[PDB]
């Protein structure tokens, strides 16, 4: 090998459908949709979940 | 048949936060109109909101320059946040420079006429060098809903400019919404209610400005269902 380039490529990779998520006691999963703030149950005081 | 709900008394117990009231409601009618009002209000906002930010010291999001205490991602993080209207202009480019020790907020940005930070102690980043010094150029622009730079970036083809920083551009001026229908009595039929909209916004919208239009989008897609193409 005369030369060696190492290229480091930074993916600010964000969260999306098909990604596994989980909790610390052992709930798992897979995030199926992600809707819109409104569609989101809310609240009396309105801070959707 | 019906009573007319008219906009009464706009109270502003904070600068971000609104109470707004429509006494003249008819029963059945306040959930139904709260509903809308906030779909609209969380989903179609016009907003003024930063997209691109040029940093003169660095070549990317992910390097940092002398005499900062906080990652150039962090000062991107901090922009994203940043309150901001624009009057005039669709697309604005504010100069923020400073040097020296202390806390660059928003309020150090170059003010232009038409454009006012509503949230001036916003703290943008922190100086701690004497002779450190922060000239950025940064591009805020009008839009709805949720733009990532994600999707313009495939719209645009790798920027041409490597100086330039793309941000995910949350133009959505409303943070929180909330409806309560409550009995109000009046002498003039018995049976009304008021709708009370309590909202948190960024002070970039005003409350009567927002639910104008969101009254102005509900009765544009209505419009269709009025006038039916067979």
């Amino acid at each position: 090998v005369l030369k060696i380039v190492k290229v480091y490529l930074a993916v600010k990779r964000r969260i999306q459908p098909g990604d596994k998520m989980a909790g610390r006691h052992g709930n798992k999963g897979v995030i199926s949709k992600i809707n819109p703030i409104e569609d989101m149950p809310y609240d009396e005081n309105g801070t959707p979940v | 048949e019906f009573l007319k709900p008219r906009l009464v008394d706009i109270e502003q117990v904070s600068s971000t936060h609104a109470k707004v009231t429509l006494e003249p409601l008819e029963r059945g009618f306040g959930h139904t109109l709260g509903n809308a009002l906030r779909r609209i209000l969380l989903s179609s906002m016009p907003g003024c909101a930063v997209t691109e930010v040029e940093i003169d010291g660095v070549l990317h999001e992910y390097s940092t320059k002398e005499g900062v205490q906080e990652d150039i991602l962090e000062i991107l993080l901090n922009l994203k946040g940043l309150a901001v209207r624009v009057q005039g202009k669709d697309e604005v480019i504010l100069t923020l420079n400073k040097s020296g020790i202390g806390p660059v907020t928003a309020a150090d940005i170059t003010h232009d006429g038409d454009v006012e930070i509503v949230k001036p102690q916003h703290v943008i980043c922190h100086l701690t060098d004497e002779n450190a010094s922060i000239s950025m150029r940064i591009k805020v622009q009008r839009g709805r809903g949720y733009v990532p730079a994600s999707t313009r970036i495939h719209s645009e083809e790798d920027e041409r400019p490597i100086g330039r920083l793309l941000v995910d551009a949350c133009y959505s001026p409303v943070e929180r919404i909330a409806y309560n229908v409550e009995a109000a009595r009046v002498e003039q039929r018995t049976d009304l209610d008021k709708l009370v909209i309590e909202m948190e916004t960024n002070g970039t919208i005003d409350p009567e400005e927002a639910i104008r239009r969101a009254a102005t989008i509900l009765a544009e897609q209505l419009e269709a269902f009025v006038d039916l193409r067979d």
